């Protein structure tokens, strides 16, 4: 599984203050991968919480546990 | 169904993908909210991203964003720069 | 040899820390437990470190050797009110 | 004026940590860097304060520091 780069590139878009600012292909694919990677680990952590507290499933509660530190990583 | 809100759905169906499969490889689910808090938590991620790479190619005199922004993005952590990097020189041929 | 420069830095750093946040403390007319001002004080010494390394790294991120005004900048980028304050002061000079 | 960081101090915490022994800080940048520092602090302090206000609390103890800890992280 993996992004879109048509939908990482409306998404960067959304959100640049200049109209005449662009994204190179390259950074695009980057960027691609670099959104998967922040998924996966807020993931991988939600687990690990959920494991530490013996939960049944990863709930809500677990992951806002991770969030803080997972912020600050990225 | 506007613009925005067709966007989130398609990022959240993406971290319900990416979810499953963590899910699958930890045998530990993941509860609706759990993946839809991710979903949304990755669609305010990616406004923050967005300015950052935009700061720092005018930080360059550049309006186009480069390869050298995205690893700016990942300069936090040792083994994220060194995922990313590699990941850069790989698409770089 | 090492440990001491950087243990006294640290001293340095915890004094007028204590001294800023007594200020603070007066001011509010608050107080501040030593446990507190200790904890603020190891902050600001991790804080540093960043500071720097991204310093670094946004001013060979524009080709140069020597952090400026600009540098500084970006490090105050993620909080509107924060880089209002930090570009009054800048401009100050 | 009042209290504040040394610009020597501050310039030899960031020559403690930067990676090419090449690097140098101007002056205006380190001028800067001595406000930049001052405020975080001042933010801590003052968010602390707010918080332990806002338990009705007598003194800013770390439990309260730490509940304005991430926020500021995240601002600085």
């Amino acid at each position: 599984s993996g992004f879109r780069k048509e939908l990482v590139s409306r998404l960067l878009h959304l959100h640049f203050k200049d109209d005449k600012t662009k994204v190179s292909g390259d950074a695009l694919q980057l960027m691609v991968e670099l959104l998967k990677v922040f998924v996966v680990e807020a993931a991988v952590r939600g687990v690990r919480q959920a494991q530490a507290e013996d939960a049944l499933r990863v709930d809500v509660d677990q992951l806002e546990k991770v969030l803080p530190q997972l912020l600050l990583d990225f | 169904f506007s613009y925005q809100q067709r966007l989130k759905a398609a990022v959240h169906y993406t971290v319900g993908c990416l979810c499953e499969e963590v899910a699958l490889d930890k045998e530990m689910q993941f509860s609706k909210q759990t993946i839809a808090a991710i979903s949304e938590l990755t669609f305010r991620q990616c406004e923050n991203f967005a300015k950052d790479l935009e700061m720092f190619a005018r930080h360059a005199k550049r309006t186009t964003i480069n390869t050298e922004d995205v690893k700016l993005l990942a300069r936090r952590s040792n083994s994220l720069l060194k995922y990313i990097t590699d990941k850069s020189e790989e698409i770089a041929q």
